[PDB]
């Protein structure tokens, strides 16, 4: 569900 | 040899949260304390199941420290509400705007805000308190934004107004729901989830393209 504090790489 | 029934404040018998393998934490009794190569590890007998040898970063305390106790960067256990017990880092401590809250930076990614009731402090944090996070990237991130504290670059965006926002590698046509200090409430248009995101997260199309002409 969380996409975290960035974007994915 | 090297059995302790103390290190400092940390005494066998003591109520104790332990990391289980599943990455949650859970209530239990401190029942032994050993030096064991460089440092010490800290057995703990799970009040529900099970025990665990465990690192003194994967201890936390079962009290809720006072507020002024807490500063950005401090390792915590946190309610992770989506109830468990996870950890995190605080990223903002109490405030009028943020409602008296702290906001939690998850291992995982996740964030919110929490109240003083809903945190317990890990006991033996590291140094560098971002260097137990297993996820690269969170581990990289919590490094920046600690590092960084206090400046703070975040877009200002208003209920109703319309972004694209990043999940997963792709970036999704969403909508502002909310403002709550320093998160939004991102509704997803095409699959209609929320998500709650930190204002300054280059998630966000305007702080990424911010960033990116900066850089």
């Amino acid at each position: 569900s969380t996409g975290g504090k960035a974007p994915r790489k | 040899g090297g059995e302790l029934s103390k290190d400092g404040d940390l005494i066998v018998s003591m109520r104790i949260l332990g990391k289980k393998r599943t990455k949650t934490w859970h209530k239990g009794t401190l029942i032994a304390i050993q030096t064991v190569g460089p440092g010490k590890k800290y057995k703990v007998k799970f009040d529900n199941k099970g025990k665990s040898l465990l690192s003194g970063n994967h201890i936390a305390y079962d009290y809720h420290p006072p507020a002024d106790k807490l500063y950005v960067g401090s390792r915590v256990v946190a309610k992770y509400k989506d109830v468990w017990l996870y950890a995190g880092i605080v990223a903002e401590t109490p405030n009028v705007k943020n409602k008296l809250r702290f906001l939690i930076f998850f291992d995982d990614g996740y964030a919110s805000y929490v109240t003083q009731s809903e945190l317990y402090p890990i006991c033996r944090p590291l140094k560098k308190t971002w260097e137990d996070i297993e996820d690269i990237s969170c581990r990289d991130f919590i490094e920046e934004y600690v590092t960084a504290y206090p400046n703070r670059p975040m877009v200002l965006l208003k209920s109703g107004q319309l972004i694209k926002t990043e999940w997963e590698g792709t970036w999704w046509k969403s909508r502002v729901e909310e403002v709550d200090g320093s998160l939004v409430r991102i509704l997803f248009l095409d699959d209609k989830r929320c998500e709650w995101i930190y204002r300054g997260s280059t998630r966000l199309e305007p702080m990424f393209s911010m960033k990116t002409s900066s850089a």
